[PDB]
């Protein structure tokens, strides 16, 4: 047990040993980006692959070429934190070495006349943070993986749902990574057709002709030949035994049946069979037969033989005739009938027809047609069957060569035709389009490479254009390429892509789930109005790869999936899952990662399989699965076993306790709902958990984990400094590590990101120990909600439907109070009239509203502000305004007139009250810095220097401690050293060479230390002082951060982990809520009526187990308060941890006394218990835990009404449940509007809370009003509330006058309608 | 003016390795920095009122 885990050991109710620890949860991002960025000396991945795919760049003439040598990434100008502060992309420069080689025209081609080496800037590549995120434009974003179709060939069928009859029609489709598509279909007339890029159908014999296949060659490839001879004036059948097994059969010694088994007669074996002449009439010729004397073609290939033809070849002297095989069951004439409907007879006609279907309405020439067909499929530039596509193609056709090829050929096409014909015949089966070996995962590295290659090609076009000119004497490689298209491509992908999404940052679980999300949408994927039911279902190949529970509920169901717990992506982009090998009947420790294709063959056992002490199965027949079907299989035929019980579900589903007792619908809802939880002021562990929380908390990156072990030298709410052990220190290092903690930083969802220390000064810490807990973390465990006392009963209708009744004590204890940080920005721009100024001289505003602003016009840090308060004062110059005469009179009477500038200042939004916690000022380079900006700059520089000096102090303490350790290897008295003053140590004089040399060395080292410290602080000051790159026309920006405490209230949404959501209906006083015999009231009352119909039973079990856990915690609290002996504390803890026949062996005898005190203290608020999914605590264990805590075995208590004191007539289920506060707050959803802004064109009220918009009265509302008969209300909504411009002002005036009458007119939208219809050249008008 | 500003900022970017600040661009153009800022802000093409 690690130190962090030893502080609070969670009781494990699991019973099956875990043989493979869960892998790092963010591997899918980091591995892909490492593939993209790291140098690949073999050149199959990433920037090297793209560079080799585009370069070398060859001029059309051949004069010169540009070649690639190597690439490197520069150092970032900024790190992650200040990239976030300023609002710039965290990236690295791309520097590539290119050589311009100029050939000699006089010399033979290939002569190196000159070379020019140079390094060139090729754009800026964004970098992944250590947590798998990108910082683009100052915002954290995650690029989600895409599930697409693997390149290659897919054979499908219409399943007999197109033609009038069944007639299942078969088709084949080849798709490359880049290039054109090809299709080969069957028609209801059994003819094979070709489509190129989904245009007009063609006979499909054209392509074979293009490659140069004569009709005889086609017939030879696509059919078997049966022969005929003229032997001794008799017809002569070359007999193949397998064919025979309506006429009289020859071989009189072994006469077969005549015009009415086969194997017995074929056993002897003869090669002579005679057939009637009529058997030739129906056959079709297989060759072209020429007569030299006549000079003509007696019979053509693919022609039916006739009696006259037989006579003609009889006179011609030909004795051997071979014809095609044709049946109705195993072999077909499909290709021959295809040839019959083909009008092309040569290669040139083939290219002509292909060109006409490609480019209709264009004069076809031979050279253009040849270029078009070569570029369609046999050109490396426009076609790429990538490595994965090539392997899938080869495996589909069963071809065992050309692994590195990237283009099609004769062999590929002909094998595709042969397979499709075979599937028509009956041999072979169509492909499964949802099978996970047919769908591929494409991650951030692949699409970054793709977009980089697009930009590279964009550069290469212009580079080729320039190189072709010829004048290249004074050109350098950096003068030829164009970095801006490359930057445009990478910033397109990282800023405007559908898969590059705003990071979900409600809690660590939201982050982890977003990084492990697979979307079938996006470029090259599915669209939601064109994705059917089949793609949305759970395929049988999703077992262990895609979670069947976690998917959005709505239009996106089945299209967004979550990676399973142990899922991985192989080197080709296909998901694979680990399994334990079974050898000699024992289930071993060795693990193997299997893909979807491999999984089908073997028989795989489940983690629930009973095992013996020898490592084998207990039952003779074990429940396993094979080819996607479950069943009972013999013990000896099992080849694999599952590695874990949570192998099928995702992390969010793995965090649901008692998942096996919940219906899949409510488990889906709970998994989706755990990611919407908002962190609270205090984070509390879940009493009932699954044992996964530590992994999520550690791998999310929200916590501060120790890179090296040691002792915590210094602890403070913003810093942890640890002294590393001697054994793990790098030679010549300072020996100390510094962790700066994030304090009250806004998240992407306007929540609070806070890191709190969890260590002591002097506490021993090892590698991997948690030092600080981030949001929703408690001692290294994920903490999404709070443990709440729960009673299942109805209460006077206040828990009707899904409503929740909450005690006032919940609000008093601030258990669900959240901190929300909001950004407000005031930008002073440059306008035509003048420059907007930030100042405290605000017209028409008194000193009451200027209390909180400083001299510069910016609020102070720590100012408590409410709605309408001025944060930053700004005045904008305004032009002349026409004063109405009856205001000129008022100006005359009272002479006040001050309208030079207009007050456009930043104000707190209505119904928003909070504290200003940070103010930042950004000033354009060349604009005067006001007093406040100077103050921020001074404080920033002071804090930077203070932090740098603090580091220097602590690291110098560590370094001098190591030097003292080196000196103590001999051992002397340092009092003599301290007798001389520290600086005076540099003033000593030594005459011995041995001592003097050391003195000079020390002096030089001290000088170098001073130099490096000066350089570091100079660089930091340069970073702080540089002006901001503000947008064109922008003079200044001020940003104010407001922190708001939000308390729970009616209308807020609360939920558990089992899909049980609700809205708080009332905050009940404590004296009105049910209480037990000890006077302790419940905290939340839930409706029992919602449990049985939704089949989410894990919540009742969670309630019972939580009751038991809190009872055990109360027992520990009691045993500590009475100061009982340590022996009995140890005995109780050991009894608690020994309950049940679990896999956990916790021995308190090996914990020290202080360790036992710490553990007992951390168990005061309840004993945390782990119930892993599908390996959870049974009913008996829960009841035994209840009896240990002296609680009823039924989990039901007697409760009393606080309003009356009368006991309820039945026992009530009371326990503890983990509740969450979802980010659906009534503060952010309450909206109302009387009159506000209006649209520019439609003159209708805007939409949304941000625009102070109005609710939409849609078509269905109008139908409802029509059904009622409310003509006047409908007219009000149509005219005087939306777009009757005069009518709405008249209505406002009348309401102010207390009249309540309207004068409806014509809506503006109808006038716009008329204007557009007239603009379409149609006379529409109104008649009177 | 816009095209040749683009070309000079091109060459400066490729020669130093980062986006050239308007001061250095004005120095290379032998024109006042205010004129450079006027040209830079002059008119980017209007965005469409149908951008999703």
């Amino acid at each position: 047990y690690s130190y962090t885990e030893k502080k609070r050991i969670r009781k494990d109710f699991g019973t099956r040993p875990q043989v493979l620890d869960i892998p790092y949860l963010l591997s899918i991002q980091l591995d892909s980006f490492e593939k993209f960025i790291e140098q690949d000396p073999e050149g199959q991945y990433g920037l090297e692959a793209a560079f080799r795919s585009v370069f070398p760049i060859q001029s059309y003439n051949g004069n010169s070429e540009l070649q690639y040598v190597s690439y490197r990434l520069g150092e970032p100008v900024f790190d992650v934190k200040e990239c976030q502060i300023r609002g710039v992309t965290y990236s690295k420069p791309l520097r590539v070495k290119l050589r311009l080689v100029i050939f000699d025209k006089d010399a033979p081609a290939g002569t190196v006349k000159d070379i020019k080496e140079q390094e060139v800037y090729m754009g800026e590549i964004p970098l992944m943070t250590e947590n798998g995120t990108f910082v683009i434009n100052g915002t954290e974003r995650v690029i989600v993986s895409q599930l697409h179709r693997s390149p290659g060939v897919f054979f499908d069928s219409d399943k007999g749902k197109t033609h009038s009859s069944g007639k299942v029609l078969y088709n084949a489709r080849i798709i490359p990574y880049r290039g054109s598509w090809l299709d080969f279909e069957f028609d209801p007339k059994d003819n094979l057709y070709v489509r190129i890029d989904r245009r007009r159908k063609l006979p499909a014999s054209i392509i074979l002709r293009v490659l140069g296949k004569t009709s005889a060659e086609i017939l030879d490839i696509f059919f078997e030949k049966v022969n005929f001879e003229v032997k001794d004036q008799t017809l002569m059948m070359e007999l193949v035994p397998e064919r025979l097994r309506t006429f009289d059969i020859e071989a009189d010694g072994k006469v077969y049946v005549e015009k009415g088994h086969i194997r017995q007669l074929e056993k002897d074996g003869v090669n002579f069979i005679e057939v009637p002449v009529e058997y030739i009439v129906g056959k079709v010729s297989a060759k072209d037969y020429v007569n030299e004397a006549t000079g003509e073609l007696i019979i053509t290939a693919n022609q039916e033989i006739s009696l006259e033809a037989l006579a003609n070849l009889s006179q011609a002297g030909y004795k051997k005739l071979e014809v095609l095989f044709t049946n109705d069951l195993d072999h077909g004439p499909f290709m021959s009938e295809t040839l019959r409907v083909d009008s092309t007879t040569d290669r040139i006609s083939a290219l002509v027809e292909i060109y006409r279907m490609m480019r209709p309405g264009e004069p076809p020439t031979k050279e253009a047609a040849e270029s078009l067909f070569e570029s369609l499929f046999f050109s490396a530039e426009r076609y790429d069957l990538s490595t994965v596509g090539r392997m899938k193609f080869n495996s589909s056709i069963g071809r065992e060569d050309a692994e590195e090829q990237g283009t099609l050929d004769e062999v590929d096409i002909i094998e595709v035709m042969k397979k499709l014909i075979s599937i028509r015949n009956g041999k072979g089966e169509v492909d499964d389009i949802d099978h996970l070996g047919n769908r591929r995962i494409r991650s951030v590295g692949e699409m970054a490479e793709n977009q980089f290659r697009v930009g590279l090609v964009r550069v290469e076009r212009a580079v080729k254009e320039r190189l072709s000119l010829g004048d290249l004497d004074n050109v350098m490689p950096q003068d030829l390429i164009n970095a801006k298209p490359i930057s445009a491509a990478v910033k397109e992908f990282f800023g405007s892509s559908q898969l590059s999404q705003f990071m979900d940052q409600n809690n660590p679980l939201s982050e982890v789930t977003h990084k492990r999300r697979i979307s079938a949408l996006g470029p090259g994927g599915l669209t939601r109005e064109r994705a059917g039911f089949e793609v949305r279902d759970v395929h049988v190949t999703h077992y262990g790869r895609l979670c069947p529970i976690e998917t959005p509920e709505g239009p996106n169901i089945g299209l967004i999936n979550s990676l399973s717990a142990f899922a991985r992506c192989n080197e080709y982009g296909f998901l694979e899952t680990p399994y334990r090998r079974v050898v000699n009947g024992v289930v071993t420790d060795e693990v193997d990662y299997l893909s979807a294709i491999e999984e089908g063959q073997f028989v795989i056992a489940q983690a629930n399989a009973k095992l013996t002490e020898e490592g084998g199965f207990a039952d003779e027949l074990v429940t396993a699965r094979q080819k996607g079907e479950s069943g009972l299989h013999p013990r000896e035929h099992v080849d694999y076993m599952d590695v874990a019980t949570n192998q099928v579900v995702s992390i969010a589903a793995s965090l649901i306790p008692f998942l096996e007792h919940d219906d899949a619908n409510r488990a889906l809802m709970g998994a989706n709902m755990q990611r919407q939880a908002v962190p609270t002021l205090r984070s509390e562990k879940p009493l009932v958990g699954t044992g996964i929380e530590r992994n999520v908390a550690v791998d999310s990156g929200v916590t501060a984990v120790a890179k090296r072990g040691g002792v915590i030298q210094s602890v403070d709410a913003s810093r942890i400094v640890v002294k590393v052990n001697e054994e793990e220190l790098i030679p010549g290092e300072a020996g100390i590590d510094i962790y700066n903690l994030t304090k009250y930083t806004r998240s992407n969802q306007n929540t609070c990101i806070n890191q709190r220390p969890c260590v002591m000064p002097g506490e021993p810490v090892a590698r991997g120990d948690v030092l600080a807990d981030g949001p929703s973390t408690d001692l290294g465990e994920l903490a999404l909600g709070q443990n709440m006392r729960i009673a299942f009963m109805p209460w006077n209708g206040y828990n009707f439907e899904d409503s929740i009744l909450v005690s006032e004590r919940v609000v008093q204890d601030d258990r669900f109070t959240t901190i929300h940080i909001q950004e407000l920005s005031c930008v002073a721009r440059d306008t035509k009239l003048g420059a907007e100024e930030i100042t405290a001289d605000i017209p028409n505003v008194g000193e009451a509203a200027l209390s909180k602003l400083d001299e510069s016009g910016i609020v102070y840090i720590g100012a408590e502000v409410k709605g309408g308060d001025i944060l930053v004062g700004k005045v904008t110059p305004k032009g002349e305004t026409q004063l109405t005469p009856e205001e000129k009179l008022l100006r005359a009477i009272f002479g006040e007139k001050a309208s030079d500038v207009k007050d456009t200042s930043l104000r707190v939004p209505n119904s928003v009250a909070g504290t200003v916690i940070d103010v930042q000022v950004f000033t354009r380079d060349g604009v005067e810095k006001d007093k406040r900006a100077l103050e921020i700059e001074q404080m920033q520089l002071k804090e930077a220097k203070k932090d740098l000096t603090e580091e220097f102090q602590i690291l110098e303490g560590g370094l001098l401690a190591r030097v003292r350790s080196v000196l103590l290897a001999g051992g002397y008295t340092e009092a003599k050293l301290s007798s001389i003053e520290r600086k005076k140590w540099l003033e000593q004089t030594l005459e011995n060479e041995e001592l003097q040399n050391q003195l000079e060395q020390l002096a030089e080292q001290y000088d170098e230390l001073k130099a490096d410290f000066d350089k570091k602080f100079e660089a930091k000051r340069r970073k702080i002082t540089q002006g901001d790159d503000l947008a064109p026309g922008v003079l200044k920006i001020v940003k104010v951060y407001l922190a708001v405490k939000r308390r729970i209230q009616p209308g807020d949404k609360m939920a558990g982990r089992h899909g049980n959501k609700g809205v708080i209906s009332k905050i009940n006083p404590v004296e009105d809520m049910p209480y037990d015999e000890n006077g302790q009231p419940v905290d939340i009352v839930l409706n029992p009526l919602g449990v049985p119909s939704r089949m989410n039973i894990g919540q009742i079990l969670e309630v019972h187990l939580g009751l038991a856990a809190k009872g055990i915690g109360d027992k520990i609290n009691q045993m500590i308060k009475e100061q009982q002996e340590l022996a009995k504390l140890r005995e109780f803890l050991q009894k608690v941890y020994d309950l049940g026949d679990t896999r956990q062996r916790v021995d308190i005898s090996e914990l020290s006394d202080e360790d036992v005190r710490t553990l007992a203290h951390n168990l005061r608020a309840g004993l945390p218990v782990a119930t892993p999914v599908f390996d959870g605590a049974p009913e008996s264990s829960i009841k035994a835990m209840l009896e240990l805590a002296d609680l009823p075995a039924s989990g039901q208590l007697t409760l009393f009404d606080g309003r009356t004191g009368d006991a309820f007539e039945r026992p009530v289920t009371v326990g503890y449940m983990y509740m969450l506060k979802l980010n659906h707050l009534v503060d952010d959803k309450m909206h109302a509007r009387s009159t506000g802004s209006y649209s520019l064109v439609t003159q209708q009220p805007l939409g949304g809370k941000a625009q102070f918009g109005g609710q939409r009265f849609g078509e269905m509302e109008v139908w409802a009003l029509e059904a009622y008969g409310a003509a006047y209300t409908l007219q009000e909504m149509l005219t005087v509330k939306s777009d009757d411009v005069n009518g709405r002002t008249k209505m406002y005036k009348n309401i102010v006058d207390g009249n309540h009458a309207m004068e409806p007119g014509m809506p503006e939208s109808f006038n716009v309608l008329l204007k557009e219809i007239r603009s379409l050249g149609i006379n529409i008008e109104l008649e009177d | 003016t816009i095209n040749k500003l683009n070309r000079i900022s091109r060459q400066m970017l490729q020669e130093m390795g980062r986006e050239p600040l308007p001061e250095e661009l004005a120095e290379r153009m032998q024109m006042p920095e205010d004129k450079i800022r006027k040209v830079l802000k002059i008119a980017k093409e209007p965005i469409s009122m149908e951008t999703p």
